[PDB]
């Protein structure tokens, strides 16, 4: 074929593997801060649930 | 990590937002790879039972081949949607908190000086 | 003892099929093994290959650097310029620090 | 079509056969800078669609 | 008390040869007992006293390694005055092996133990100086 | 040559092989209509 | 928890009776159903390390 | 001349209950 | 390389399908067929080097190496093929599957670009070898040695896995295109030189250092034949190729981290070839013979300069192939005597006066004949090695004596002298043992004609 | 037994662990946890004799204590938050003894002197349950309390677990103990990552019982229980040694088989969090503990050993034990790397 057709390829794969080291990195911050603070979808620790509390009016006032 | 995900359905193969996902090829390598592991799976079992190889139990082959393509079909598009949920909750996350994942911009090697260690 | 079969003696090949290539006990397998061997091994790797090799043009680009090369001292020293200058990238487009 | 023990010497040229098309699919995957690195960069002449396939 | 053996670290080596010597031999000891504690209930004796000199013996051997451990260890910071040198520690490690070549009668014991101490407290003291942290923390 | 004890798998089990190559027919409609379906169904929603 | 076919099926089998304010035979309330109750209220949506 | 393959001494030093 | 390993895959169903009778014949022929498909990748018009994909790649470093497992394949095959006659047929193509795998996976290694791949196979290369070593071999020490073989190589292994790791984490890709590319210097830390370290004492396990290579005698001796081609050929080439690629990210901790390891190279390759030049065992005489020469290039690699890695690669090549010969040469005589000691069969070349003559090119291939690719090898290191210090040439030309007297003492003692005349058995010869080392000896012939491809990175 | 009885004990061994995932209250976890307990002891004592009852005794009164610890810890938890369910904020005392209660479960080192006994005193089904079915819970337990455990503690109970693990396994002649010393050593492996991605514990447990299964039906296939047992199989069913060599090589963690992509993502999550030294540690212990699997496929595929003359007849008859999930099993081992992202 040619030596441009290897010279773009190789182009095309560095870039490649560029964008996927650069997302590694992020990935690894991400979890990183989302650990240490629960301000995202991952690392949400469950709690207890909050539908099976009764609301009725009790025996005592004093609930 | 991701199971307290929000809106994250208990026992749940394939969310209909995995239905916006690409499907595979069907003709894809680890799908094919699989049908290979089960074709090795039936000879392998031919092999132990001291039965003819290649040769014995070719309803036996098929249904081997067939059970591994058509679950690692599904078991691939599950995959690919949870990878999927990954790169959505990984580029919503850098959108919300821009401060901590800031707009970085490097120099040119003309600007900054590394130090250069001759070999000799 | 524990009954094992005997160390077998030395056995000589040539008594039986003199004709004997290393091959294989059949004279026919031997034939038809040695063939292709000597065959795909010289008439056709050791040949073919030889000249797709000699005849691989500028490997890793040494005619062309030396034609290359030619003009360029051809150009330097027409102009007078200092052929081979004593550094690579100039320092017009370089920005060194103060002290 | 009797005593096919000759029809085994079909696998090793479909494996070139497959290897060659499959390294063509390849490159066709990586079909990006295709004309746009800064050293050749040409511009397509009027009956070229593609610069390398 | 934790603060108790962290102490060896507010002031490097070469410094309060003493204090770090029969700190490393309260340590040792420790270790030792811990040992005698498991070679008894494991593998006892044929009675009390046998089990009690078993005892005497690891503790007392472990605290002569951590002794000389700590002796060498600010010794040779002392001489030759190199505080940030894991190679005080290998020494000091080697004079371990060979203290426990010498209770344990044997030469091979005594250059193993030499060079598996004095590889690993080499190891100890670059995590103590490049920040190595073992149980770590679940960070991501 | 004659086995004196006639083996248990001298004549198949046509009941099997039945339900084996039915099992491998259905499976393979069923995952091309399925391909077909997702694949529809990928460019309906993500539109064209 | 690891298998969560409870939520699959709606059933509540024993996450009923988990803390103090669920649901006493005759309604009697348990002391600090009030505080436990706000804990719960206060703690849902947030998971954990935030509501720690 | 031949391949060696394993005897009896070989064999029964896997016989020990411990090794 | 897609096309160079798929055809090597086909081969085993080649192998299993085939008839009893036309097992070896098919299965070589196509083996010499990928040989020649593999001389493709020596279209290098271009200083751009070849990518195909993510998956594979190939240098002037790779492609001989490749060329030379792939050409290597045949050379096991008729080897094994005197031997293992009398075995069954499922072991015979049992071994054909083994020497198969192991070339597949050996050029996916070379053929690599990420060093996690480069890992698992280099790794994986270990199975084929020890159950060919064990299952094969005649001895009953053969054991002993592929443990040896087996746990070396491991525990060296897993220190880099560890290091790899950690530059995965740190840089993000572990791909070898851009770790050259972006490479900050170390801080030289002892952190980083136990980096160093742990990145090196996995190849240097394998090429071998003369503290560690007690595993290559023990296996060389044991292994049937094909293992020592194979041992001797490539799986000491891929630590070096290991070592080329993982040093660029090394620097300038190899400027004194290097010293202990260029000292033990020199000295244990004087030890060396003072141990061959005092053997009983000749397949033990070519074993340290090949720690000797594989010690240069250690040297070569610590010095990391294009003199040196040129003259790595040309001596890599060249001691691969010349080995391989030599294993088959006494392997030729141990099929008669069934003894490897070497006094005892001590007046050939009357009876054996052809092979007398391969024997002679081999030495004087082993040695540094001139017009040849092992002392041009042995040369650029040496002026590699000068240039570093002055004082090396003392160590290398002590080692050149003693190089021509062990391989001059080997030919006269085991060709030259009163023959034995209580050996009948001393079969003539076979052309397939004598078209072994024809095809061992012309490519050192052809690549001595045109060595612009025997050099590597730099030229 | 009668099929009854059966009926009965196997859906409670099913119902011990899946009551022990389908509870939010700690309370019915340890009731699943002693629903296996009670039901496994019929099985292992199924043939009675002394080995047998030993075994059983072990095993009950090792499992008990446990049993009663995580017991007081839920009780202790109850009293403090007047909840069954392990919030954060508990006590680090409370959730240590938990995990100590559960390593006893388990069989992780130091606690792990009575997993070889009890497994060399049963039949070869029984350990399989043994190591694969009982441990699954006790994970379950760990699990869903991930974020509350101290990293020092469960670190220094997995690399106990590989030391003791490897030297126990080393000079074992009987396979029903190095099994048993295979399960501590990859249960450490787990424990070690627990506080870290949970997922890859699970992924090594799917692993390790793909593995073992196989494994132990192997033995079954001529009752082996023995190196010089197992060495007589190139007579007795010689198209198993290939199966056998690559699954032993997968268990100890080699590259190309999918025995090493546990080990090897560990070390990935590990080295992500700085434990580099541990990680090397148990790292290069594996390899003492391959050291034996490669000593056993020696003595049984490689230089086959002396036979009987008995084993003629074995020759003559025929067989059908094989079960068809011996090949699958064996198959997804020894061959699954290259699905290694769809694996994780
Ligand atoms: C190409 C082929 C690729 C390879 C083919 C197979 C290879 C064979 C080797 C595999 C060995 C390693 C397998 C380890 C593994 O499966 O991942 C661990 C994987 C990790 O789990 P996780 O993401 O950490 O948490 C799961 C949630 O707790 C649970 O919540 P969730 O939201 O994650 O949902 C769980 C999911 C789980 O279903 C699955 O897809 C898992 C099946 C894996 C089985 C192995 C194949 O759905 C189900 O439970 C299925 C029930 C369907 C009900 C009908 C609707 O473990 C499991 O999920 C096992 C679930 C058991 C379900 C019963
Ligand atoms: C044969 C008859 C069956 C029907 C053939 C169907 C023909 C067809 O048209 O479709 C072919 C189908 C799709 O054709 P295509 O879409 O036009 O081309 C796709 C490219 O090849 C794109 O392929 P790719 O390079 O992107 O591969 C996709 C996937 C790879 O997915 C795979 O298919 C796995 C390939 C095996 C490697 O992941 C990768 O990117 C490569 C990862 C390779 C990981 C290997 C790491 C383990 C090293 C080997 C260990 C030794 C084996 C285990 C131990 C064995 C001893 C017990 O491709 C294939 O199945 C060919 C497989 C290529 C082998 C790659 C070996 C490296
Ligand atoms: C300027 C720089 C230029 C480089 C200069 C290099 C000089 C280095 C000195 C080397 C001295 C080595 C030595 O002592 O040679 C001993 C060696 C001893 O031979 P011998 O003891 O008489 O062998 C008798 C048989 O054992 C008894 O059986 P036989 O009587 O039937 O044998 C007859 C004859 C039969 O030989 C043949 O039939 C040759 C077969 C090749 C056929 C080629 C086909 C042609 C068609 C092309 C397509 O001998 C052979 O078997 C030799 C076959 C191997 C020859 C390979 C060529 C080596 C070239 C090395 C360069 O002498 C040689 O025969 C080698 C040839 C001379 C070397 C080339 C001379 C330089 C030519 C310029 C290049
Ligand atoms: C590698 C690990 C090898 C461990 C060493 C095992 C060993 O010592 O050899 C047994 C040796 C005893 O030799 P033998 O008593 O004559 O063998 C009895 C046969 O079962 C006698 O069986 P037969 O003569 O009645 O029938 C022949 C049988 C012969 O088949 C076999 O028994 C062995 C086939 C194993 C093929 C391994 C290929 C390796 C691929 C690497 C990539 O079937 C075939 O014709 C071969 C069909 C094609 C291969 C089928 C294999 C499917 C499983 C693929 C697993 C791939 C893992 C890699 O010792
Ligand atoms: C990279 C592989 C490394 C591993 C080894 C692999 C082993 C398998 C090898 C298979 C066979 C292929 C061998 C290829 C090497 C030889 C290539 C070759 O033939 O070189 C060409 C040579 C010189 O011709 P030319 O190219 O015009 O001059 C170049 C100078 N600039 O043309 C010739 O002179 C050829 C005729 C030489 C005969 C001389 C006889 C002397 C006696
Ligand atoms: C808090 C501070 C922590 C300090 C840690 C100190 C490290 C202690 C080292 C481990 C103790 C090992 C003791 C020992 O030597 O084992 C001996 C015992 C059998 O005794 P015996 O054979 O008679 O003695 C031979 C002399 N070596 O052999 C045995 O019975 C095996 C007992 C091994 C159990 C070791 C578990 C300790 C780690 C617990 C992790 C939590
Ligand atoms: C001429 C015959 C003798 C040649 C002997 C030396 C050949 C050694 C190198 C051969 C392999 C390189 C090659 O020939 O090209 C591979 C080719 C795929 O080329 P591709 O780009 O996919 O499509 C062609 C459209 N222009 O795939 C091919 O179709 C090449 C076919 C010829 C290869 C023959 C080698 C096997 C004999
Ligand atoms: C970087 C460099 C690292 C290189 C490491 C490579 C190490 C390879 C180790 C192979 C060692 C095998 C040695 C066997 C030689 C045969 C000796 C023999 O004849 O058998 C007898 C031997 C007992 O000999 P002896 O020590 O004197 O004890 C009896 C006296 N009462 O009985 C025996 O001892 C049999 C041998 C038992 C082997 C014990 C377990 C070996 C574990 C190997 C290390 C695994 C790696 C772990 C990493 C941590």
């Amino acid at each position: 074929d040619g030596p441009e057709k290897n010279y773009e390829k190789t182009l095309a794969i560095l870039q490649i593997e560029s964008e996927k080291a650069e997302l590694r990195l992020k990935e690894q911050e991400v979890r990183r801060l989302m650990r240490a603070r629960g301000d995202g979808p991952w690392y949400q620790f469950p709690t207890p649930e909050k539908e099976f509390i009764d609301h009725s009016p009790k025996a005592t006032p004093d609930n | 990590m991701m199971n307290g995900r929000p809106g994250h359905e208990p026992l749940k193969f394939l969310p209909d937002e995995a239905r916006s996902l690409p499907p595979p090829k069907l003709n894809d390598p680890r799908l094919v790879y699989m049908g290979l592991l089960g074709y090795c799976t039936g000879l392998m079992d031919n092999m132990l039972r001291m039965r003819p190889v290649m040769r014995a139990g070719l309803h036996r082959q098929l249904l081997f081949v067939t059970s591994f393509v058509f679950a690692g079909y599904f078991y691939l598009k599950r995959q690919n949607y949870l990878y999927a949920v990954k790169d959505h909750d990984m580029f919503g996350y850098i959108k919300l908190h821009p401060e901590d994942f800031p707009e970085k911009e490097k120099k040119t090697y003309a600007e900054i000086l590394e130090p250069f260690h001759p070999v000799r | 003892q524990w009954q094992e079969d005997p160390e077998p003696e030395d056995e000589n090949v040539y008594a039986k099929n003199p004709d004997f290539h290393g091959y294989d006990s059949d004279p026919v397998v031997d034939v038809w093994n040695m063939r292709a061997v000597f065959f795909f091994g010289f008439s056709i790797v050791l040949v073919f290959g030889t000249t797709f090799v000699a005849y691989v043009p500028d490997y890793r680009m040494q005619e062309w650097a030396r034609r290359e090369a030619e003009r360029l001292v051809k150009y330097r020293e027409v102009n007078g310029l200092p052929i081979m200058e004593s550094n690579y990238f100039d320092p017009s487009k370089i920005q060194l620090p103060e002290d | 079509q009797l005593l096919r023990e000759h029809w085994v010497h079909i696998l090793v040229p479909a494996g070139f056969v497959f290897g060659c098309y499959l390294d063509r699919k390849d490159d066709e995957k990586l079909t990006a800078f295709r004309n746009k690195s800064m050293l050749f960069q040409r511009e397509l002449r009027p009956n070229e669609e593609v610069t390398w396939k | 008390v934790k603060r108790f053996f962290e102490s060896y670290h507010e002031v490097p080596d070469g410094t309060q040869c003493h204090r770090k010597t029969y700190i490393t031999t309260a340590l040792g000891g420790i270790c030792g007992i811990i040992g005698s504690a498991y070679s008894v209930s494991l593998n006892p004796a044929d009675s009390t006293l046998e089990a009690v000199a078993r005892v005497g013996r690891y503790t007392f051997t472990a605290a002569a390694i951590g002794a000389m451990f700590g002796l060498t260890t600010c010794v040779s910071a002392q001489v030759r005055e190199k505080p940030d040198d894991p190679l005080n520690y290998f020494i000091g490690g080697c004079a371990g092996g060979l203290t426990l070549g010498a209770r344990t009668h044997s030469y091979g014991t005594a250059a193993m133990g030499c060079v598996y101490m004095g590889t690993a407290a080499a190891l100890f003291k670059i995590g103590k100086l490049e920040g190595w942290e073992l149980f770590p923390t679940p960070k991501v | 040559k004659f086995y004196v004890r006639e083996p248990v798998n001298a004549k198949p089990n046509w009941l099997a092989v039945g339900l084996s190559v039915g099992a491998s027919v259905f499976m393979w409609i069923y995952l091309i209509q399925t391909h077909n379906e997702d694949v529809l169904e990928y460019k309906r929603r993500n539109g064209l | 928890p690891f298998l969560d076919i409870q939520k699959k099926l709606g059933i509540s089998l024993d996450r009923h009776f988990m803390f103090l304010s669920a649901e006493q035979p005759y309604k009697n309330a348990a002391r600090c159903h009030a505080f436990e109750k706000e804990w719960i209220e206060c703690a849902h949506g947030i998971g954990g390390t935030r509501a720690k | 001349a031949r391949q060696w393959q394993p005897d009896i001494e070989w064999a029964e030093q896997f016989s020990g209950a411990v090794m | 390389m897609l096309k160079i390993i798929l055809p090597s895959l086909m081969l085993l169903p080649l192998t299993w399908l085939s008839s009893p009778k036309k097992t070896w014949t098919n299965v070589t022929s196509y083996s010499f067929l990928i040989s020649l498909t593999s001389l493709t990748l020596l279209w290098q018009t271009d200083e751009n080097y070849k990518n195909f994909s993510n998956m594979f790649s190939s240098d002037p470093l790779s492609t001989p190496l490749i060329i030379l497992t792939a050409w290597l394949l045949p050379l096991m095959l008729m080897a094994s093929q005197n031997h293992l006659k009398k075995d069954n047929n499922v072991l015979q193509k049992l071994y054909i599957s083994m020497l198969i795998s192991l070339q597949i996976l050996l050029i996916m290694t070379f053929s690599a670009t990420e060093l996690i791949m480069f890992y698992i196979l280099f790794e994986a290369t270990l199975i084929p070898t020890l159950i060919i070593i064990t299952r094969w071999g005649n001895q009953t020490e053969r054991l002993n040695a592929g443990i040896y073989f087996l746990f070396y190589t491991l525990i060296g292994s897993i220190p880099l896995l560890i290091a790899l790791i950690l530059i995965q984490n740190h840089v993000g890709t572990l791909n070898l295109m851009i770790l050259s590319f972006t490479t900050h210097t170390l801080d030289a830390s002892w952190s980083n030189n136990l980096l160093w370290l742990a990145c090196m004492m996995a190849f240097l396990i394998k090429m071998p250092l003369y503290g560690v290579h007690l595993w290559l005698p023990k296996a060389h001796v044991e292994a049937p034949i094909a293992g020592s081609m194979i041992l001797a050929a490539i799986l000491l080439k891929l630590g070096s190729y290991g070592m080329i690629r993982i040093s660029i990210i090394l620097d300038p901790l190899t400027k004194y981290m290097a010293y202990p390891f260029i000292l033990l190279s020199l000295w244990g390759m004087i030890m060396t070839s003072s141990i061959c030049l005092r053997q009983t065992d000749l397949k033990s005489l070519i074993a340290y013979s090949s720690v000797s020469h594989m010690a240069l290039v250690i040297a070569s690699i610590m010095i990391q300069t294009p003199w040196s890695f040129m003259g790595a690669t040309m001596l890599m090549i060249a001691h691969g192939l010349t080995s391989s010969l030599l294993f088959c040469l006494a392997n030729s005589n141990y099929e008669r005597i069934h003894s490897r000691t070497m006094i005892m069969a001590r007046g050939l070349q009357m009876v054996f006066p052809l092979m007398a003559t391969w024997w002679l090119m081999a030495s004087l291939a082993n040695l540094a004949l001139p017009p040849s690719i092992n002392l041009m090898g042995e040369l650029f290191i040496t002026m590699s090695l000068f240039s570093w210090s002055n004082f090396t040439i003392i160590l290398m030309g002590i080692n050149i004596i003693i190089t021509g007297m062990y391989s001059m003492y080997m030919i006269i003692t085991t060709q030259r002298g009163k023959l034995t005349n209580h050996m009948i058995n001393l079969q003539p010869s076979h052309t397939r043992e004598l078209t072994l080392m024809a095809l061992h000896m012309i490519p050192l012939i052809l690549l001595t004609t045109s060595p612009k491809l025997i050099t590597g990175l730099t030229m | 037994m009668n099929p009854i009885t059966l009926a009965i004990i196997y859906f409670t061994i099913f119902l011990g662990p899946v009551i022990t995932m389908s509870s939010t209250n700690l309370m019915l976890m340890w009731v699943g946890l002693e629903f296996s307990l009670l039901a496994i002891i019929p099985m292992l004592i199924n043939k009675k004799n002394p080995r047998s009852t030993e075994a059983a005794t072990k095993y009950f009164v090792t499992q008990a204590t446990a049993s009663m610890i995580i017991l007081l810890a839920i009780v202790l938890n109850y009293k403090q938050l007047g909840t069954w369910m392990f919030q954060q904020q508990t006590n680090g005392l409370i959730l240590n003894m938990t995990l100590m209660a559960l390593s006893m479960k388990l069989g992780l080192a130091p606690f792990h002197f009575w997993l070889p006994e009890v497994t060399q005193g049963i039949p070869l089904h029984m350990g399989l349950i043994l190591l694969t079915w009982q441990k699954i819970a006790p994970l379950s337990i760990l699990i869903q309390i991930y974020p509350l455990l101290n990293s020092t503690i469960i670190l220094m109970l997995a690399i106990t677990s590989i030391f003791m693990g490897a030297w126990g396994g080393l000079n074992q002649t009987q396979m029903r103990k190095i099994m048993a010393y295979s399960s501590i050593a990859h249960m450490g492996w787990m424990l070690a990552i627990l506080p870290y991605n949970p997922s890859l514990t699970l992924l090594n447990l799917m692993i390790y019982i793909i593995l073992t299964a196989p494994m132990f039906m192997a033995l079954m296939l001529n009752n082996s229980m023995t190196i010089n047992s197992i060495s007589l199989l190139w007579n007795k069913t010689p198209a198993m040694l290939t199966m056998i060599s690559l699954m032993l090589l997968s268990l100890g963690g080699l590259p190309p088989l999918t025995g090493f992509l546990p080990k090897w993502i560990i070390i990935t999550e590990l080295m992500k969090n700085n434990c580099l030294i541990m990680a090397t540690l148990m790292a290069m212990m594996a390899l003492l503990n391959l050291f034996f699997y490669t000593r056993l496929i020696y003595s049984t595929s490689l230089t086959m050993f002396p036979t009987n003359n008995n084993s003629k007849m074995m020759t003559h008859q025929t067989k059908t034990k094989p079960n068809l999930m011996f090949s699958t099993l064996a198959i997804m081992s020894t061959m699954t790397l290259p699905l290694a992202p769809q694996l994780i």
